[PDB]
């Protein structure tokens, strides 16, 4: 029992973290096989960031302008190319600790672990979600660029996020591992802001199932709402619409607890309208939306990794 | 702004 | 910016996790150099747990009664001893992934990372605190015994917890890496319960400093308090006494924010008396007490 | 009770 915000074990990723320096700019890189991945703004000065032509700026760099450090070893850069907003540095040595991996672009509402790094050295691990507005509520200081987000299935690391920037509200924006930003953000020094966000309804429902699984049932009510009636109330509280696809996804948790998805919707509706009334759910005084249905099942069933 | 020391990151933007 | 419940990177610990089996009982072990550490109840059947004499039970075992598996490789047990509530199995192979490590017994209020494991395989990592009642609010299913708690400083792993058991309220109890339980708990099947818990005052103060560092001041006020007056109010809300040592420990955060410790105490006092009134602090509607002053400095600075 | 599958752990005690 117990239910905690839980990250994937970070070991497989720790073995891939390096430091990348170009001129006066230093940040983190990800070393997989004979390639090191990092934010392309590593090649920029402050002047350049106002209106960078990255093609032009990169052409002005040689292999020897990049200093890549793994632990206490300098890796020899033998090639460089840009892919969208990430730089790829080909090195003469394949990382012997390379895990089985893939790169995946995730959807909003999906969660992942972040390994926060500074100077190529792992500092900490925490769990986050891609918000509906394509930011993440991370914890990152200057120097954290190139830290990555990931999931693990059995022995395979799916990298989904590379950190690039912070927005005025203190939330974070970045790319997939192929350098495409999540959301409309750009790697140029120009005014940028997070859009209005919404609550990830399917995840709140998942967390309510987690609560039931852990013996926390005070909020249950069996006045089964309809999807339409529910979404009317959701709209009002700035919750994402719940689709039939979300209902299907909640199937296993519904079956495990014997509580119909639309009954849990009825409970959530009541929670939104009346609040928690001084009570907590899984130790929280607010409705939590950064556990997916998958996360709940994994944590409640004891799934492990190789 | 960008989380890489001299690229001008300012808390709050 | 941002503030998250944050764990240490778990790689150094992952490389130490093994599966230990005796008879019908399987749990996790920690493999450091040529020794594997695990809960001594690995040697028990359910009958034995009612009133175990572990000295008597262990003397009935041989080295070959213990099956240790690292990955898909069987380690040969060549010795065994009991130390308090942990079993130590000497194996013929030193773990090549052994990090620099020490064993430390922590105080209530201190935080650590937990690497939850099943069948010697890592499942997840999370952060928790040793509660004043010497339990932890973890997430553990049957099979998680032998999972460990730890801190990391530079390259050195300080192991502080091995998991043994769950209490009726769903909280968790265990030992240090030398097998001494935190709290009054015993590794016998008999009625046990968590005592009434208290809030870790020094940590709440630390987290309020975290909030200020990240740009939130709404809960501050113009008042100060004395340590004595503050503790009078704390007592009433089931908060731990704040000592001068705690005040000294909060020094760096005080200096960084320019808010005197006793001024933040005045803010906390007001928060306890009036509540938050539907406002949040760092995304929380409750006062959070599982970040130490060191955790705040580590995460907010560097 | 104990988080080791034959040793009689029961959620809630």
């Amino acid at each position: 029992s117990g239910f905690r915000k839980m990250a994937f074990p970070s070991g497989k990723v720790e073995g891939c973290m390096v430091q990348v320096t170009c001129g006066t700019t230093t940040l983190n890189g990800l070393w997989l096989d004979d390639v090191v991945y990092c934010p392309r703004h590593v090649i920029c000065t402050s002047e350049d960031m106002l209106n960078p032509n990255y093609e032009d700026l990169l052409i002005r760099k040689s292999n020897h302008n990049f200093l890549v450090q793994a632990g206490n070893v300098q890796l020899r850069v033998i090639g460089h190319s840009m892919q969208n907003c990430v730089l790829k540095l080909k090195v003469d040595t394949a990382n012997p600790k390379t895990p089985k991996y893939k790169f995946v672009r995730i959807q909003p509402g999906q969660t992942f672990s972040v390994l926060a790094c500074y100077n190529g050295s792992p500092s900490g691990v925490y769990q986050c979600a891609m918000r509906p507005n394509f930011t993440i509520k991370g914890s990152f200081l200057n120097g954290s660029c190139g830290s990555v987000g990931f999931n693990i299935d059995y022995d395979c690391v799916s990298f989904c996020y590379m950190h690039h920037m912070e927005l005025p509200t203190g939330v974070h924006a970045g790319t997939d591992l192929e350098g495409n930003f999540y959301g409309p953000f750009v790697d140029r020094q120009t005014a940028q802001a997070a859009g209005t966000d919404t609550t990830i309804t399917v995840n709140v429902l998942a967390w309510l199932y987690a609560a039931v699984i852990n013996g926390d049932r005070w909020f249950l009510n069996r006045f089964t709402t309809t999807l339409n009636d529910f979404n009317l109330v959701a709209m009002k509280y700035n919750y994402e619409p719940l689709t039939q696809d979300h209902v299907d996804i909640l199937g296993p948790l519904s079956a495990q607890t014997g509580i119909a998805v639309l009954d849990m919707c009825a409970s959530l509706k009541e929670l939104l309208q009346n609040g928690m009334n001084g009570r907590t759910i899984l130790g929280s005084a607010l409705l939590e939306d950064e556990f997916t249905p998958f996360d709940v099942v994994r944590q409640c069933s004891g799934v492990t990794f190789q | 702004x960008f989380h890489x020391l001299n690229l001008g990151y300012r808390p709050g933007c």
